[PDB]
RNA sequence: GCUUUUGGUCGGUGGAGUGAUUUGUUUGGUUGAUUCCGUCAACGGACGAGAUCCAAGCUGCCCAGUAGAAUUCAGAAUAAUUCUUCUCUGCGGGAUUCCUUUGUAAUUGCACAAGGUGAAAUUUUGGGCAACAGCAGGUCUGUGAUGCUCCUCAAUGUUCUGGGCGACACGCGCACUACAAUGUCAGUGAGAACAAGAAAAACGACAACCUACUUGAUCAAAAGAGUGGGGAAACCCCGUCACAUAGACUCACUUGGGACCGAGGAUUGCAAUUAUUGGUCGCGCAACGAGGAAUGUCUCGUAGGCGCAGCUCAUCAAACUGUGCCGAUUACGUCCC
C-alpha cells in the first residue's frame, strides 16, 4: 500500500535516500566532465560539489510520475531565472544539455529504455525505508526510529 | 477541547487572550485561527477591518516595500520565528504579548492642520479607535525595517524586539517613541 | 513586403494572420467581419 | 491613570477643511455611584469614527471647536 | 455510496472525488495531507478536516483533480472541494440534521463553501498600464 | 436606483392598464410584464416590474398620478 | 464510413441556420445522425491606433472576430450525404464538409 | 486628438422685450446623470444620459472520438463498462430597490442607509459607444484622396543600384522605461509544485511554420542532423512562491551592479566590420550604498511584485497589446490645493 512518491514527500527524502544508494553503490555511472555548469544562466559554479547528485533520480521520479518524457520535456524540472541577464528583463528557459547523459544512466541499471520509464521500480522498495527509516530525526511513531 | 473548536498557530493558546486597555478593548480581533493567511473581501466595506486576527493583520501589514516579494507565505514563515522568540522570552501567550504590544504602540492623540488655505495652524485632535490598531501595527513594523536594515546581526529579532519592548511600555521601541513624541506635539500645541 | 492597398511598405503592415490590409488601412478597408466591441 | 474612556453618543458632523477630523459629542465612559458625566463635551478625532466608539481622551475637559 | 464535487478559486479549478471508507485519510491533489510542503497551506487544508467535525465525521477515502490556478489559489481551490464534498453526502446518504449541523458550522466558520468568492484579475485596458495604473504624465 | 421616465411612464400605463398586477410580489408583477409587455431588454421589465409594484403597493396608501377606473 | 461536419461560420444566424435547421432534414429522416456540440469559439484581435496620424490621446482600437465551429456525425449512409447536404439552401458563408476517418 | 468625465445641447407654436435676446432648460429635494419627483407662461417634441451592445462572474437546455471523470475484471509495484461532477457552446434564467428596520429624511414624492436573501447588492463588474458647438490642434510620410506650383531625362522620377547616414561622444539639459544595492530570497546551488489568453503554412514550382522524441554524447554551452502530426481543443512542467534541503556565504562595495573590456566560438543571410547569445571566460578597482527641491496614478483581486505569449520578425524587446499567478496597507472622506 505504498506508491511512488505520495506516501513520502519525495522533496529532499525520496531523492536523497536514492542518492546514497546511487553513490555509495559502486553500480552507477557519473561522466568525467563536471567542470561545465548544469543549469540555465549559472556562472555560479555547477554547486559546491555533488552535481550529477542532485541530478539522477530526479529524472526517474521524473519517469515515474509523468510517464513518457525526454530531453526536452525533463528540464521543465530543471529551473532557474535564468538571471545572469545583462542591464535586460530577465527571461526563463531550461537545459537540454546534459539530459541524454543523465538519461543514459538508467539506460543501465533495471531502469527502462529508450521508451518507457523503469524495469522492477525499486523506487517504492528501495524507497519503502523512508517511512521507516528516518533522517531528519524522523519521528515516525514511538515505536520507530 | 480536542483541537476542534480551539485553534493553534501551528499548536498556540488562543482561547486565555483579552486586550488590556478599556480604551481600544472590546473591539481588537480576539483570535481563533490557524494561519494568519486567509483570502475574503477583507475590507469590502467601512469598519470591516476590525475583525479578523491581527494576526493576519501584522502578516498582512508584513511586508510592504515589494521587490521581489512573496508577502503572506513569506510573513507566515516570519512570524512561525517571530511569536516563538516572543513567548520564551517573555514567558507569556506571545498572542498577549502582541496584543499588548499593539495598544502601548499608538498615540491616543494628535495634532494636525485645521488651518484654512494654506494656514498651518493647531488644534489638539482625539485619536479615535482604528487609529491605534492601525497605526500601531503601521509604525511597529515600521521599526523593523529600520532596526533590520544593514547592522543586523539579527534575522528575525528585529520584529521581537519592538513587539517585546512595546509589551513592556519601554521608551526604546520605534514604536513608543511616536506615542509620547508625538504627544510632546499635542499637550504643548493643544 | 510592399502590400496589399498601396505602395506603401510603410505604415508597418500587419502580418497576424497574413491579412494584408495596412496599406488602405484595415480602418479604411473593413467589411472583413471585424467588430468594434470592447 | 490618565485614561478616561468615553463613548461617541454621535458624529455632530465632519469638521475641517480636508475631511479628516469629524465633530463627535462624547459621554465620558467611566460610570460611578456618583455617576460622573460631563455630560457632553465636543470633540474633534482623528481618523475614521463610527457610532460606538471608545475613545479614550487623555487630555479632559477640554471644549473642543468652539471658535474655528 | 459516493458523490463528486468541484473547489473554484479565480481560475483554479478543484474536483473533489469522492469513495467511501471510515478509516481513511486524503491526498493533496497528488500527495497526501501531510506531507503537502508550504506548511502554512496544511493546517489551512487541516481546517475542512479538522475545524467542525474533526473524527466524528469523515475519514473518508477522498481524490481531489486540482488544475487552472497557481499554487495557493489551488490551495483554496481544494478545501472548498472538500466543504463541498462533504456537504454532499449528508444530503445525500444521510438526515438533514446531521447537514444541517454541519454547514451552520461552516457558516460560523466563514465563506468556507459558500462560493468561490467570485474575483477574477482585471483586464488590462488602452493605453492604460496594466489596470487602472496609467501611463504617466510629464512636464504637467 | 432612479428610474427614468421611461421606466416611469411605460410602467404607468401598465398599472393604468393592468390590474391583473396585485401582490406586492415583485415576481409574480414581473411575469405579468414580460409577457404584455415589449421593451426588448430584461432591465427594462426587471425596473419596470420593480416599479409596477411600488405603484400597486402605494394606491393601497391612497390615489396617484394615472388614477384607476375605480 | 461515419462522417464529419465542421461548420466554420462567422456571421449570426448561420452556424445555426444549418445544423440546427438543416440537418432534420437528415436528423428526422432515413439517416441515423450523432450530435455532438460545436467546438469553442475563437476571436481573432487586431489593435491598431485610431490616429493616421503622430498626435494621439494615446487611443488603440480593438476589432474582433468570431469564428464558429460545429462538429456533426454520422453513421454510413452510401451517396445520401450527397444527397442530404444537397437538400437544403439556406444559409451563406456557411461551410461545405467532406470528411471520412475510423 | 482635444475642448470635455462631465452632463450638456436644440428647435416648433405660445408668452415677455423696440431689440440683441429670453422663457421652456427653475427655487427646493434626490441622483454619476437637464436622473427623478414637485413646483411652474409655458406646452408638446429632438439629441446626449440611460438603455442597446461586448467580455467577466452563479445558472438552465443541448454535447462531446480534437473535453474527462466513476466502476467493476484481470496484470505489473506490499482491457470492458456506464456516465456529465469537472470542460465545450448557441439560446436562455438571474437583479429588481425586493422584503425588514416604527431607521435618516419625510402626511405626498423622489429616494438614502445600516442590515437580509444570493454567485452577484446598487449605474453587478470592466469596457465599447456617445450630442451640440468649436481648436487655423495632427496628418499633403497611409492611400489613382485631393487644389495649386516646384521638379521632368548627366530627375526632387525609378533603381532587390552601389556605399554612407538616420545611432556619432562636450560625462551637455530633459521625458519614459529595465537593473538594482538586502540577511524580508539575501546571493547561488539543488529540490517540490502548478496558470492563461495566443500563434503556427506558400504559388502558376517538383517542402520554405512551429513543436514533441532521440540521437549530437567516450565528453563543454548554444549549435548540427534524422525521424514524428498539427490547418489548430499538439499539447499543460514560466517565474513570484514553496525547501529547512540541517546546503554555501558571511559588519562588507562584499559569495550583491552586470558596465566597460580584449581573445575564441555557434547562429539567422546577399552582406554583419561588435545583429544576438543557457556561449564560453578574463575585466569587477564603472557609478552606485533609500535618494535635494520638485513630480507621478488607482481604492479590491486593485496597487505592487512576478511572468507568459502577440505585435515588428530572415535576425533582435528594457516598447506597446493581451492573458494569467502573488497580493497588499489608506481613506468608504472633503473642497483646503
Amino acid at each position: 500500500k505504498i506508491h511512488r512518491i505520495g506516501k513520502r514527500k519525495g522533496a529532499s527524502l525520496k531523492d536523497v535516500s536514492a542518492w546514497r544508494w546511487i553513490k555509495t553503490a559502486a553500480r552507477h555511472f557519473k561522466q568525467e566532465g563536471k567542470i561545465f555548469v548544469p543549469n540555465c544562466t549559472e556562472i555560479m559554479k555547477s554547486s559546491h560539489g555533488r552535481e550529477r547528485a542532485p541530478q539522477n533520480p530526479d529524472w526517474y521520479y521524473i519517469r515515474c510520475a509523468a510517464v513518457l518524457r525526454a530531453i526536452y520535456l525533463r528540464p521543465g524540472v530543471g529551473y532557474g531565472g535564468l538571471s545572469k541577464r545583462f542591464g535586460n528583463k530577465k527571461n526563463y528557459g531550461s537545459r537540454p544539455e546534459h539530459t541524454v547523459t543523465s538519461s543514459t544512466g538508467p539506460l543501465h541499471w533495471a531502469c527502462k529504455s529508450l521508451t518507457k520509464l523503469g524495469l522492477v521500480e525499486p523506487g517504492a522498495q528501495s524507497g519503502q525505508r523512508l517511512t521507516r527509516k528516518g533522517h531528519k530525526f524522523a519521528d515516525s511513531l514511538a515505536f520507530q526510529v | 477541547m480536542s483541537s476542534k473548536t480551539p485553534k493553534l498557530f501551528n499548536k498556540w493558546s488562543f482561547e486565555g487572550l483579552e486586550t488590556s486597555e478599556l480604551a481600544l478593548r472590546d473591539h481588537i480581533s480576539t483570535t481563533a485561527a490557524y494561519v494568519p493567511h486567509t483570502s475574503g473581501r477583507w475590507q469590502k466595506r467601512r469598519f470591516y477591518k476590525a475583525r479578523m486576527p491581527i494576526v493576519e493583520r501584522l502578516a498582512n501589514g508584513l511586508m510592504f516595500k515589494g521587490r521581489g516579494n512573496g508577502r503572506k507565505l513569506q510573513a507566515a514563515r516570519l512570524l512561525k520565528h517571530t511569536l516563538e522568540i516572543i513567548h520564551l522570552l517573555t514567558d507569556e501567550n506571545p498572542l498577549q504579548v502582541v496584543v499588548d504590544a499593539v495598544s502601548k504602540g499608538a498615540p491616543r492623540e494628535d495634532s494636525t492642520r485645521v488651518g484654512s488655505g494654506g494656514v498651518v495652524r493647531r488644534q489638539a485632535v482625539d485619536v479615535s479607535p482604528m487609529r491605534r490598531v492601525n497605526e500601531a501595527i503601521y509604525q511597529m513594523c515600521k521599526g523593523a525595517r529600520e532596526a533590520a536594515f544593514r547592522n543586523l546581526k539579527s534575522m528575525p529579532e528585529c520584529l521581537a524586539d519592538e513587539i517585546v519592548n512595546a509589551s513592556k511600555g519601554s521608551s526604546n521601541s520605534y514604536a513608543i517613541k511616536k506615542k509620547d513624541e508625538v504627544e510632546r506635539v499635542a499637550k504643548a500645541n493643544r | 513586403r510592399c502590400c496589399v492597398i498601396c505602395s506603401n511598405q510603410k505604415a508597418l503592415i500587419r502580418k497576424y494572420e497574413l491579412n494584408v490590409c495596412r496599406q488602405c488601412f484595415r480602418e479604411n478597408a473593413e467589411h472583413i467581419g471585424f467588430t468594434k466591441l470592447r | 491613570d490618565q485614561a478616561q474612556v468615553g463613548l461617541i453618543i454621535k458624529v455632530l458632523g465632519r469638521t475641517g477643511s480636508r475631511g479628516n477630523v469629524t465633530q463627535v459629542r462624547v459621554r465620558l465612559m467611566a460610570e460611578a455611584g456618583s455617576p460622573d458625566y460631563n455630560r457632553t463635551i465636543v470633540r474633534n478625532v482623528k481618523g475614521p469614527c463610527k457610532e460606538n466608539d471608545m475613545l479614550s481622551l487623555m487630555e479632559t475637559e477640554r471644549e473642543a471647536r468652539r471658535l474655528k | 455510496k459516493q458523490v463528486q464535487t468541484f473547489g473554484k478559486k479565480k481560475t483554479a479549478i478543484a474536483v473533489a472525488t469522492v469513495t467511501k471508507a471510515a478509516q481513511c485519510n486524503i491526498k493533496v491533489n497528488g500527495v497526501p495531507l501531510q506531507q503537502i510542503l508550504p506548511d502554512t497551506l496544511r493546517a489551512k487544508i487541516m481546517e475542512a478536516i479538522t475545524v467542525v467535525g474533526s473524527k466524528y465525521y469523515s475519514r473518508l477515502r477522498i481524490d481531489v483533480a486540482v488544475h487552472g490556478g497557481g499554487q495557493v489559489s489551488q490551495a483554496y481551490a481544494a478545501r472548498q472541494a472538500i466543504a463541498k464534498g462533504l456537504i454532499a453526502f449528508f444530503q445525500k446518504y444521510h438526515n438533514e440534521v446531521e447537514k444541517a449541523a454541519l454547514k451552520d458550522k461552516f457558516l460560523a466558520y466563514d465563506k468556507f463553501l459558500l462560493i468561490a468568492d467570485p474575483r477574477r484579475c482585471e483586464p488590462k485596458k488602452w493605453g492604460r498600464h496594466s489596470a487602472r495604473t496609467r501611463f504617466t504624465k510629464s512636464y504637467r | 436606483k432612479i428610474r427614468t421616465k421611461t421606466v416611469k411612464r411605460a410602467s404607468r400605463q401598465v398599472v393604468e392598464k393592468y390590474y391583473s398586477k396585485l401582490n406586492f410580489d415583485f415576481y409574480q408583477n414581473k411575469r405579468v410584464v414580460m409577457d404584455v409587455t415589449i421593451a426588448e431588454s430584461k432591465k427594462l421589465k426587471n425596473k419596470i416590474a420593480g416599479y409596477a409594484t411600488h405603484i400597486m403597493k402605494r394606491l393601497a396608501r391612497g390615489p396617484v398620478r394615472g388614477i384607476s377606473l375605480k | 464510413q461515419t462522417v464529419r461536419l465542421t461548420i466554420t461560420s462567422r456571421n449570426a444566424k448561420a452556424v445555426e441556420s444549418v445544423t440546427s435547421q438543416l440537418l432534420t432534414r437528415a436528423r428526422d429522416e432515413k439517416v441515423t445522425i450523432h450530435g455532438p456540440v460545436r467546438l469553442p469559439t475563437r476571436t481573432l484581435k487586431i489593435t491598431t491606433r485610431k490616429t493616421p496620424c503622430g498626435n494621439g490621446t494615446n487611443t488603440w482600437d480593438t476589432f474582433e472576430l468570431k469564428i464558429y465551429k460545429r462538429i456533426i456525425d454520422l453513421h454510413a449512409p452510401t451517396e445520401q450525404v450527397k444527397k442530404i447536404t444537397s437538400f437544403t439552401m439556406e444559409s451563406g458563408v456557411d461551410v461545405s464538409i467532406t470528411i471520412l476517418d475510423r
